[PDB]
RNA sequence: AAAAGUGGUGUACAGGUGAGUAUAAUAUUUUUUCGCUUAACUUAAAGUGAAGGCAAAUCCUUCAUAUUGCAAAAGGAUAUC
């Protein structure tokens, strides 16, 4: 009994660390997603708000 | 949807209801979930009174209508009609006074 | 001095500066949600 | 065997994660100059 | 004001028959332990913005917003001053 309960409590180890990895390594494409957005947006709108001094 | 309605029993001219819960769409005298009283609408008289007043028997089991009512069974107009008299619902008709 | 100098004095370069701002003011708010979000996510990795 | 691969892998999201704040941050701040 | 419709719900209930069908099965009872449930019923909370297509819409298509980020909505009606 002792080894299904090391066995199992070793699984859920496995899938949390594949979990916030998958996560993880998604927020980072989705981080780098608002960076190009928002390079063009900041240079478009500092732009027109350089016009109106 | 659980109501709490009637099921007509009897024979002809000598109507006799059981007060069950079940099923709106189901038919009328099929087995239900549980049978909660009877009601004989033909009003009775006592044996040994002369003075003739009537009344209706009708046997019902509150404590267990009370859970259906609480959970959300929709008793059908007869039904609340009865409900209401021994105090558990609101009338939903009255006779108008004016 | 007058009505119309005064109403001709004024235009849109105050209106358009704040509209802008406000947009971008948003727009860090989102960069500063993602980034919060980046940093709950940093913490547990190295946690486990 | 398998534990330095994962070992390291770690590391690159650590590292990552710490870029992409640091990106995040630069144009944080750079709105809030013209902002000004 | 009528007459056809479009949409919503219901025609998954009720009612009828016994032609076919030859069975042990992911069948079923008891105890212990559980999981799922986007319609209807009951209690409560929050949200109910913007376009396009059909003659029009609570029809169809789509967008914004909704703990992080993916993921929704539809309007109609009656009083008071
Ligand atoms: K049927
Ligand atoms: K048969
Ligand atoms: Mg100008
Ligand atoms: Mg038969
Ligand atoms: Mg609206």
């Amino acid at each position: 009994w002792d080894a299904k309960d090391a066995a199992k409590a070793a699984k859920k180890e496995r899938k949390v660390l594949r979990e916030k990895m998958q996560a993880a390594e998604e927020a980072i494409e989705l981080a780098e997603r608002m960076a190009r957005h928002a390079v063009r947006e900041i240079a478009m709108r500092e732009k027109i708000i350089s016009l109106q001094k | 949807v659980l109501k709490l309605r009637l099921a007509r029993f009897g024979r002809t001219n000598a109507p006799f209801y059981n007060i069950v819960v079940a099923h709106a769409r189901t038919a009328r005298n099929s087995k239900p979930l549980e049978v909660i009283g009877t009601y004989d609408p033909v009003p009775k008289k006592d044996t040994y009174d002369t003075t003739g007043k009537l009344h209706k028997d009708i046997k019902l089991d509150v404590t267990r209508a009370k859970y259906w009512i609480g959970v959300g069974a929709q008793p059908t107009d007869t039904v609340w009609r009865l409900l209401s008299l021994v105090g558990i619902l609101d009338p939903k008709y009255k006779k108008p006074q004016p | 001095g007058d009505a119309f100098q005064r109403r001709e004095k004024a235009n849109e370069d105050f209106a358009i500066r704040q509209r802008e701002k406000e947009k971008l003011l948003e727009l860090k708010k989102k960069l500063a949600e993602q980034q919060k979000h980046l940093k709950t996510l940093s913490d547990h990795i190295d946690e486990i």
